[PDB]
């Protein structure tokens, strides 16, 4: 998961 | 937004795509490419090809389970064009280039089109 | 193989899949979710969810046109987890992340419950 | 386009  | 994203959530949606097809399951369509046939699901056959999001989204041709593709069409090239749809991978020979590269001409598939037309002008 | 592969195409596929989805293009069930319905199509939430793929393998319920939901699940929950589903983002907040984990539990979406766990996990 |  990342902050996209 | 605020959301937070999944890397892998596409390539893993793609896969189990491409499982339900290998497993004949929900498939809802056949093209018919001369005297082959290629069973498939219409939503990611539009979502590749804008001649089959065209052919889906005519309020009469969305409701035909089988279309039969123009008789110019080589099969090989549509199975190979099929697969990198349900895949991302192209299997890209010097033996099968010319008829991809028209098949997806044909299929309306810019990004496999400009992929052809840069190994075709190498090899000049 | 030999294949070449576009980096951007599972991304580009689901992207397409989102717009269908959006202008309800070829969508085939309606999500009960008590008072709520929405409107999807069965190879994506069965490419998502463990439980969808479940519904839809079965050789009865795979003909339905309608699915309801536990009366336990809670709308925006259902919401939330639909858009990931179509986009790989997740609206994951303090307000909703209970929901949004139990829905996806309940839905069988492991990588989903995961996150959950780990964000609950970091305010304890 | 990359080699996978
Ligand atoms: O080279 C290509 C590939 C391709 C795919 C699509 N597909 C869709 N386009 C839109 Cl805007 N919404 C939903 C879709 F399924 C249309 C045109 C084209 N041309
Ligand atoms: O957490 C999850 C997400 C998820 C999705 C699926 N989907 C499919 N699985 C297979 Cl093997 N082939 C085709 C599919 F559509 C099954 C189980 C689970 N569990
Ligand atoms: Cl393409
Ligand atoms: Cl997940």
């Amino acid at each position: 998961w990342v902050i996209p | 937004d605020s959301c937070i994203q999944f890397t892998r959530h596409a390539s893993d949606v793609l896969l189990n795509l491409n499982r339900l097809r290998s497993r004949d399951i929900l498939t809802d369509v056949v093209i018919v490419v001369s005297r082959e046939q290629f069973r498939a699901h219409k939503t990611v056959l539009m979502a590749c090809s804008g001649l089959f999001y065209s052919i889906f989204t005519d309020q009469l041709k969305c409701n035909l389970s089988v279309i039969n593709l123009d008789p110019e069409i080589n099969p090989e090239g549509f199975c190979i064009l099929l697969d990198f749809m349900y895949t991302s991978r192209l299997n890209l020979r010097e033996g099968n280039i010319m008829a991809v590269m028209a098949t997806a001409m044909y299929l309306q598939m810019e990004h496999v089109v400009d992929t052809c037309r840069k190994f075709i002008k190498a090899s000049e």
